[PDB]
């Protein structure tokens, strides 16, 4: 926690000159019934529509988990969240979207399912070690 | 061939005979079926109409009232009609519902589960006693206890002693501790359930007495049963960290195995069979004679024994005439039956390498020596001598 | 009190078996390879070390071999730390034999001794066993060339040819079919070395993993040499033997 | 005020004699019925006693075995439980003084 | 890995294709087959392999619970995979140690992924009438083959152990070929001298100077993958390794 | 010090240390006692599955206490030494003070008062060996033949064995020796171990050892070729 | 060949054609009875669906206002009025109320708890294993009568010295010793309902639910009249509390401290008398031990020389011995025995005579048994271990 993951994103939504949505990992867990799965079949369709397009879910983690229970209705209604996104990762294949860019500040509770070939691809590592050049330029720009 | 079908000529025509004579002559009589019959059948069916609501009813009162739940939501305080065995809804039980007004209808349904053909085996092992090579001691221990009181009960009737119940079979490794299973579970044709030591840990909490608890209704049940557990040693000796309960989950659900196999319940016929390696880290409360009642044990086999074993595995195979079966026993000294058997499939395989249906006596050699390599001694008698 | 803490590495099993001593067996066979072979007119000590990098000078390095006195060496497979201990108390009872009877010490004698040492700690004190076991290669005039192997438990029994350390197993049934009462000291180290060559981890067999030493008569007046080779010796011997 | 010592020295009969002499309101309380499974259903019930305990003033709480209630001490980065946690932080904000504790006395056992 | 293309054949292949080999003989049915290596050698890579030449499904557990929801759970799971393999068989049951993503089931138990081996191994050597010849071959992945206690080593108990050396330098000219023919080349390049200079240890490696050579192509707005940009992904992949491996 | 007390008596009322000693004496190698009219005959089992293995150098299962007394022993090989060289101390010593060498009696009270000892002193497991002292006493030809054991007591037997299989050889013993009349002569009481033994050590010529101790300090053992001789005759009379 | 291979087609349509005549008799869809009572079944349901009897949407009360404000279980809350069946008398607090299916109208009180499906399924229907079986003329038999048959039996003879009688007893002992083959004889003699329940299954899976278990199986209890609650094996739940600073005893004790606090209240509760059986007291809280909550202790031991001889009668008594056994003599050649190797003793007796091809079991045979059972099983005694944690 606390290299600077979202201040990168940030800088990115600038710049892009694309479509940009931008949801936390709550909005998806609704109260009532199967909205979970309307958040999700709604959210890729936007993008699609107003291509090239950017999604963005600051963080992922509470949805991507790694264990369920399956016995309390809870986890049963996190289980449809996470089966459409896996579904529709692999059909934003042959758009110009780039597909979802996601953080998370823990790595060993991801559900490795979403870190399979085809869906999220490129893994960006964020170090806490800092050398002594990397952490002058730092300094350089807060002052 | 001639008398079987000559008997069976006549009674299935004076069968046809007699069914036609009772519907003719109780079609006529309205006392019988007749005029109520044409009108139940079809009132039944249009009355409560579809669609059928299923539920489970949750409790029943004694008037014939129930308290069902719907998926739905709603519950409701519901009357028991007709064409119902009102001894055959209890708790648990699933009931179709008149969905105009709720009344328990019926139940029609079969309620087949995944939890009863996960236990159970459609077995039909090739294996029969006499695939045994020798320690024909043995088998005549394990076949008084389980076998011999399902064929003569008559036997233990007349002097008046109870059958034993329960066997361990334990040993060393490879003298056939499930072979024996196999061929015992073969003969009886009693229901034969299976379940491994290992699945009675699993990862949520409090969930294996659950489990354990489910095992034994379904053999009781099913009796006369055999409940054979493979390799009970697992659980005392392993440690798989996925359960969080710990070592103080296995003990629990440990006490739970106990008072199902003996407790207070009495079951109906349920005969057990504990096959392990090492009987040292079995809990001393299972052991105890009163649960079990005869503990078989076995050793490693003899070179005469090995003669047997040998000509069992040697039987199916085919030979060149070069082969001496005799040279191959000697070389080893004190090697178990389940290296004779990997010794015979190792030579069999080199032969198809070289594409050859003959096995001739080089393909033995090569495998021979392969397999005493494999192996590992055993630093617990080197020690010794 | 004390109690709490104790071990007990001396009580029986349930079944009549010494864990602990079993378990001293079991790190012995993580240990280099040790292989001692018999022919008529000498012996052949053959160990292979269990490190190699090349920073570690192996050449004047001597783990594996020692000399007791001037006709008894003895080969190491185990903790190498454990055996140096054995070994001076080795080297000073074989000393104090020829201070009191002025004739070299018998090989029976040095090796039953040591056995007893290593009984002593599994009898009584609650001391954990040594974890070493020992080859002995010696010569004495009553028997001429004897070999014998004693291991944690304190049993020695003598042998022809014998190996401990890694794959005990696999190093005795190569010997077993090759062997033969006709050796000579020639014919032993070829097939010292090529029995090695087919156990070893590592495809490829140097000649800087490997030590090597021999107990030849070939000294004169009837006498023995013990010789600890040289690295260029045994670099030579490896060339003409055909292994590289 | 708190009661604590061996088994057997009478801690429960003492607050019974206590409740039929004052003639004040007595809600007893077990602290593991308070324990609920559900998710913050435990919760909701320890607010739900002390808001009663406010029209029937003045009133006497008294709590049994408070070890089901526990000791807070966990951390762990595998499980921990914390259910029993929650509960018992909230029986806290009703202790302190937001919630008026001059009407509400407690007698723990 | 040449090799051992053509030992796994022997006890995977055949006896799919002709069960008559196998009954002619009185040679038992082969069940399990063990494979070991450094990981990136590929092992993974041959299990795919075989089952698409002989025509068995391919049926992954990676001893996760979560992707199963129309069981509920695989936490009773021994024999309810056994029924959904049986509908559709001939089958390869594929079981892999991963020992970094679930370290803590491996410990004290030979794997705790080794639970789900050994149970699924039991249940296989008798069932139903399958004895005749069996549909479902079973395969287990590890790491290292220190970990497998010894009731998984036992004569008769598998059939086949296969090993992977990590890649000679002849290997990586040809594994470094196989990506390379996705992309773009340039005339002259010397697949077999970058394959040298490059140390390396893995397959995996090797497939990341491909990718990497690619990212040289974008920043530059090359029109093809040319010798520089190989010389320079080396350096990248193998400095990253470094770093992480040490 | 170290003094842990090892060896405490269970609530069924044996010590759990005494029996667990007693198991171990069940695998080890079978040795068979018998007593002819004027000689006793000491049979082992060689484990035979090594080869390679020099059979000039490695110590036997009968060891010479005495000129007249022999010790034969079943259970741990590293242990039993350990008896052997406080019985040969003690042979020497009972010479030294009273004269008269050892009467076999005697000699096993020493040796069996010793396996008692280590069951009391704290800090000391049990022995896990039993023994069969045999011999002649001085100045006569009575054959006396004794079985000791880690308990501590020990008895006289006319014939007796201890290790594996041990119940299979004392049944043939049952059966085959007249109490009242022993094998005839010195030769063919060895005809009546050998045959014992032959049941289960499954033949192998060179697995036997026998050892025959005769009155007046006459002690040899047999060679090979004769118990080859022997077996053969033997397979070849019970083959006929 | 031809004149029955034409034949054999034949018979397999005549009998297809059998078949639907028996289809036609009883019908056979949408049966479930013997139809024969079903008939008159049939008219009497057309006159309970026109009355509303049913159905009737099972509700509970929330409070009643001095006018009730129910609670549906499709979560909308109402406030109704009052039935005309039944007087406001009945209707009480958290009750289980039928409602009108339409406008939502109190009808009739129900029995409470939804529960009750695992603590139902645990009400015996009493085996039988007398009280002969019961080894000797024990005192331990004649302290268990004391404080569950008398009370029950005899309240005259407690009324006039004015002694309200005890009501916990534990029986503990080393395995197989019997301290489940009393329970099993108490349960039909008793007469009152008896409720037995294992320890193992009051752990659940959730933090809190083994508290509802135990905790409603007491108010069952409370409104039948008379009980006895036989906690079997209850070394599960019952271990002495610790906290490891880790993960703590935190679900186990749970239970462990729900059942303390009924069996003290802070009200007097009903007739329940209380039995607990374990194979170890070392493990047990002393919250649970100390009087008032387990009254009496009774060990169940090894019985003696003269024990062994009144249960080697008792097992035999079906046997067929010839005349000339001295139950003594090999009641003194078996050592410190519990009464479960008595039973294996007379099983491999009756053994060895089924071997050995004869009818009735000799003095012989039973020597054979004691040495087999005893020899290897010394081996495997449970005694020796369990009875130091005594
Ligand atoms: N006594 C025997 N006679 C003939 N064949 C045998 C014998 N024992 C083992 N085998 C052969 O070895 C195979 C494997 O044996 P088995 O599975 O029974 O070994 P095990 O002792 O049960 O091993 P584990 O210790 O793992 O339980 C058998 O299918 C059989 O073909
Ligand atoms: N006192 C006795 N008299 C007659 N038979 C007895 C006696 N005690 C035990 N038995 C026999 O032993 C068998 C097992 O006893 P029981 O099931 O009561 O064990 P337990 O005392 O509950 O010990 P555990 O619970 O540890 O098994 C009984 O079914 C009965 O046949
Ligand atoms: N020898 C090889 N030939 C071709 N590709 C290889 C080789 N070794 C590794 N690879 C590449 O590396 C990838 C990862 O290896 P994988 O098959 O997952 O097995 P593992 O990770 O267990 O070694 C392969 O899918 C393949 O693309
Ligand atoms: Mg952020
Ligand atoms: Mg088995
Ligand atoms: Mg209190
Ligand atoms: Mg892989
Ligand atoms: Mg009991």
């Amino acid at each position: 926690p606390g290299t600077g993951k979202t201040m990168l994103v940030k800088a990115v939504a600038n710049s892009t000159k694309a479509a940009f949505i931008r949801v936390n990992g709550s909005e998806f867990v609704h109260k009532y019934l199967g909205e979970g799965p309307r958040m999700v079949r709604d959210v890729f369709r936007l993008a699609r529509e107003n291509a090239p397009s950017i999604i963005f879910i600051d963080e992922v983690d509470s949805i991507a988990t790694k264990r369920f229970d399956a016995q309390t209705g809870s986890d049963r209604e996190v289980q449809r969240i996470l089966i459409e996104l896996l579904t529709q990762m692999d059909g934003f294949d042959q758009s110009t979207n780039v597909k979802v860019i996601m953080a998370t500040n823990r790595a060993d509770t991801l559900d490795p399912a979403l870190l399979r070939p085809g869906r999220l691809d490129r893994k960006i590592e964020f170090p806490s070690l800092r050398d002594r050049r990397e952490r002058r330029l730092i300094f350089g720009t807060i002052a | 061939t001639r008398c079987k079908l000559k008997l069976l000529r006549m009674e299935r025509i004076k069968d046809h005979l007699l069914l036609e004579e009772e519907f003719v002559s109780n079609s006529e009589i309205l006392k019988p079926f007749e005029k109520k019959q044409e009108e139940e059948k079809k009132q039944l069916e249009e009355i409560r109409g579809n669609p059928l609501s299923i539920g489970t009813l949750e409790e029943i009162i004694d008037d014939d009232h129930a308290i069902v739940t719907s998926p739905t939501m709603p519950d409701y305080y519901v009357s028991i009609l007709s064409f119902v065995d009102k001894e055959l809804l209890e708790p648990g039980c699933s009931v179709l519902l008149h969905h105009k007004t709720m009344s328990i209808v019926g139940v029609l349904q079969d309620d087949a589960d995944p939890m009863v053909s996960v236990m159970k085996m459609d077995k039909s092992p090739t294996e029969s006693y006499s695939d045994i090579g020798g320690l024909e001691s043995q088998i005549q221990e394990i076949k008084e206890s389980v076998e011999l009181p399902l064929t003569h009960p008559e036997l233990y009737e007349e002097m008046g002693i109870k059958p034993p119940k329960g066997v361990i079979l334990y040993g060393a490794p490879g003298t056939g501790k499930t072979l024996l299973a196999k061929a015992v579970a073969n003969q009886t044709s009693a229901t034969f359930l299976r379940i491994v030591g290992s699945e009675l840990i699993q990862k949520y909490l409090g969930d294996g007495p659950r489990l354990c608890r489910q095992i034994f209704k379904v053999a009781g049940e099913n009796a006369p049963s055999i409940v054979f557990i493979d390799e009970i040693d697992a659980i005392g000796t392993k440690r798989y960290d996925s359960n969080s309960g710990g070592e103080r989950e296995i003990q629990r659900t440990m006490l739970e195995l106990l008072n199902q196999l003996d407790g207070f319940d009495d079951r109906g016929d349920v005969k057990v069979i504990m096959a392990t390696n090492k009987i040292e880290t079995l809990d001393p409360a299972l052991i105890r004679p009163g649960r079990i009642d005869r503990k078989i044990l076995f050793e490693n086999p003899d070179l005469s024994t090995k003669k047997k074993i040998l000509g069992i595995h040697t039987s199916k195979m085919n030979l060149s005439e070069d082969v001496n079966l005799e040279t191959l026993v000697t070389t080893k000294d004190d090697l178990s039956g389940a290296d004779i058997q990997a010794m015979c499939t190792e030579a069999g395989l080199l032969a198809l390498r070289e594409r050859r249906m003959q096995v001739t006596a080089e393909d033995f050699k090569q495998a021979k020596e392969r397999v005493m390599k494999n192996k590992v001694e055993e630093n617990l008698e080197g020690l010794y001598l | 009190g004390s109690r709490r803490y104790d071990s007990r590495t001396t009580i029986f099993s349930p079944e009549g078996r010494l864990y602990q001593v079993e378990y001293a067996l079991e790190s012995i066979s993580h240990a280099g390879t040790a292989i001692g072979i018999m022919a008529s007119d000498g012996i052949v000590l053959a160990a292979e070390r269990k490190v190699t990098s090349t920073l570690l000078e192996q050449d004047t390095s001597t783990e594996k071999l020692y000399k007791l006195n001037d006709k008894i060496a003895v080969a190491v497979a185990g903790l190498t730390a454990d055996a140096e201990i054995l070994i001076n108390t080795a080297r000073i009872h074989a000393q104090n034999y020829l201070k009191t009877y002025n004739e070299d010490i018998p090989v029976e004698i040095l090796v039953r001794r040591l056995s007893d040492i290593k009984q002593g700690y599994t009898q009584h004190g609650g001391l954990r066993p040594f974890g070493v076991s020992f080859i002995y290669a010696g010569y004495d005039d009553r028997y001429g060339y004897q070999l014998y192997t004693s291991n944690p438990s304190g049993n020695y029994t003598g042998w022809k040819a014998i190996s401990v350390g890694a794959n005990t197993s696999a190093a005795q049934t190569l010997l077993q079919m090759d062997y033969k009462d006709d050796m000579k000291v020639d014919d032993a180290i070829e097939l010292a070395l090529k029995t090695l060559s087919k156990t070893t981890d590592s495809s490829a067999l140097t000649y800087d993993r490997l030590e090597f030493a021999t107990i030849r008569k070939g000294a004169n007046d009837g006498e023995v040499y013990q010789k600890i080779f040289k690295p260029q010796e045994i670099k030579d011997i490896l060339v003409k033997t055909g292994i590289t | 005020a708190l009661m604590y010592g061996p088994p057997g020295t009478g801690k429960t009969l003492l607050a019974r004699a206590c409740a039929a002499q004052t003639n004040a309101t007595f809600l007893k309380l077990a602290a593991p019925q308070l324990v609920q499974m559900y998710i913050g259903e435990g919760a909701k019930l320890v607010r739900d006693a002390f808001a009663l305990a406010k029209e029937k003033a003045p009133t006497i709480i008294f709590i049994d075995e408070l070890d089901a209630i526990g000791t807070k001490r966990f951390d762990s980065e595998k499980s921990g439980d914390r259910e029993v946690q929650r509960t018992m932080l909230e029986l806290l904000n009703q202790l302190d003084g937001f919630s008026s504790d001059d009407r509400v006395k407690v007698l723990a056992a | 890995l040449t090799k051992q293309i053509k030992e796994i054949k022997e006890v995977i292949e055949l006896p799919v294709k002709h069960p008559e080999l196998f009954e002619s003989l009185g040679i038992a049915q082969p069940k399990g087959v063990i494979l070991y290596g450094p990981p990136g050698t590929g092992k993974t890579l041959l299990a795919r392999a075989v089952a698409h030449h002989t025509d068995c499904k391919f049926i992954r557990v990676s001893g996760a619970e979560l992707v199963q929801k129309y069981i509920g759970e695989g936490s009773r799971m021994v024999r309810e995979l056994f029924v959904m393999a049986r509908e559709h068989a001939p089958s390869i049951i594929f079981m892999d140690e991963i020992d970094s993503i679930g370290s803590t089931r491996v410990e004290g138990s030979g794997g705790g992924d080794s639970e789900v081996q050994r149970t699924m191994l039991e249940l296989l050597n008798q069932l139903d009438g399958f004895e005749t010849s069996k549909n479902i071959k079973i395969i287990m992945a590890t790491n290292r083959l220190d970990i497998l206690d010894p009731a998984l080593l036992r004569p008769g108990r598998i059939d086949r152990k296969i090993e992977f050396p990590p890649p000679s330098v002849a290997a990586r000219a040809e594994i470094l070929r196989i990506h390379s023919r996705k992309m773009n080349l340039t005339r002259g390049i010397n697949l077999r001298k970058v394959a040298e200079k490059m140390n390396g240890c893995s397959g995996a490696d090797v497939k990341g100077v491909c990718t990497e050579a690619g990212m040289y192509a974008l920043r530059e707005r090359r029109i093809h993958v040319t010798q520089e940009d190989f010389e320079l992904a080396v350096g990248k992949v193998m400095n990253k390794n470094q770093e992480t491996a040490i | 010090g170290y003094d842990r007390a090892l060896s405490i008596f269970s609530p069924d009322g044996h010590i759990f240390q005494v029996e667990y000693a007693l198991e171990a004496v069940k695998r080890g190698t079978c040795a068979v006692g018998v007593k002819g009219k004027n000689c006793v005959v000491l049979g082992c089992e060689r484990r035979s599955t090594l080869k390679l293995q020099d059979t000039r150098i490695t110590p036997s299962k009968v060891s010479k206490i005495d000129s007249h007394v022999v010790l034969s022993f079943s259970g741990l090989n590293a242990d039993s030494r350990i008896l052997i060289e406080k019985a040969r101390v003690e042979a020497q010593s009972h010479r030294l003070t009273l004269e008269d060498p050892v009467t076999v009696e005697y000699l096993t009270r020493y040796v069996a008062g010793v396996q008692q000892r280590y069951t009391q002193s704290g800090g000391v497991r049990p022995f896990g060996v039993s023994t069969l002292i045999a011999g002649f006493d001085p100045r006569d030809d009575e054959p006396k033949l004794y079985q000791t054991e880690p308990s501590g007591i020990y008895s006289s037997w006319s014939a007796q064995t201890i290790g594996r299989n041990s119940k299979t050889v004392r049944e043939f013993l049952e059966k085959n020796y007249d109490r009242k009349e022993p094998p005839a002569t010195v030769e063919e009481c060895v005809k009546l171990t050998v045959r014992s033994l032959l049941e289960v050590v499954q033949t192998g010529a060179k697995n036997i050892e026998i050892t025959v101790v005769k009155p007046d300090s006459d002690i040899v053992a047999l060679s090979s070729e004769e118990i080859n001789q022997y077996v053969t005759q033997i397979e070849q009379e019970k083959q006929e | 060949a031809a004149p029955y291979a034409a034949k054999l087609k034949q018979t397999e349509n005549d009998l297809k054609d059998i078949e639907a005549r028996i289809k036609e008799k009883a019908g056979v869809k949408e049966s479930d009875t013997g139809l024969a009572p079903s008939h008159l079944w049939d008219i009497m349901g057309d006159r309970q669906r026109l009355g509303e009897e049913h159905p009737l949407q099972v509700a509970r009360c929330t409070k009643i206002i001095k006018k009730y404000v129910i609670n549906l279980k499709q979560i909308a809350k109402f406030v109704v009025g009052l039935g005309e069946r039944v007087s406001p008398t009945d209707i009480e607090e958290g009750m289980r109320v039928g409602v009108d299916r339409s406008k939502y109208n109190i009808e009739l009180p129900l029995p409470p708890r939804i529960d009750p499906s695992v603590t139902m399924m645990t009400v015996e229907e009493k085996p039988d294993v007398t009280y002969s079986d019961v080894g000797g003329c024990k005192d331990q038999i004649e302290k268990l009568r004391e404080v569950v048959e008398l009370p029950l039996l005899s309240p005259e003879r407690f009324a006039t010295l004015g002694i309200d009688p005890p009501k916990g007893i534990l029986l503990y002992g080393p395995p197989g010793t019997g301290k489940t083959l009393c329970a099993r004889a108490v349960a039909n003699r008793t007469d009152a309902t008896f409720i037995r329940v294992i320890g193992s299954e009051l752990v659940q899976k959730y933090v809190g639910e083994g508290a509802r278990m135990v905790r409603e199986l007491f108010e069952m209890a409370r409104t039948k009249k008379a009980c006895i609650i036989f906690f079997d094996e209850i070394d599960a739940v019952g271990g002495a509390r610790f906290d490891d600073g880790a993960g703590g005893d935190n679900e186990v004790q749970r239970t462990m401290l729900e059942l303390i606090t009924q069996l003290d209240g802070f009200d007097p509760r009903g007739n329940i008398k209380v039995m607990f059986a374990t194979n170890r007291p070392n493990t047990l809280d002393p919250a649970l031990l100390r009087p008032g909550r387990i009254d009496r202790k009774v060990e169940f031991s090894l019985p003696d020389l003269e024990g062994r001889a009144n249960i080697f009668r008792i097992h035999s008594k079906s046997m067929s011995v010839e005349r000339g056994i001295r139950w003594e003599l090999i009641s003194r050649l078996c050592p410190n025995s519990t009464g479960a190797e008595l039973r294996s003793v007379c099983t491999e007796a009756g053994m060895f005579a089924i071997r050995a091809r004869r009818k009735v079991a000799t003095e012989k045979d039973f020597l054979k048994a004691v040495d087999k059972v005893i020899s290897g099983y010394k081996k495997f005694s449970s005694t020796s271990r369990y009875m130091q944690y005594n």
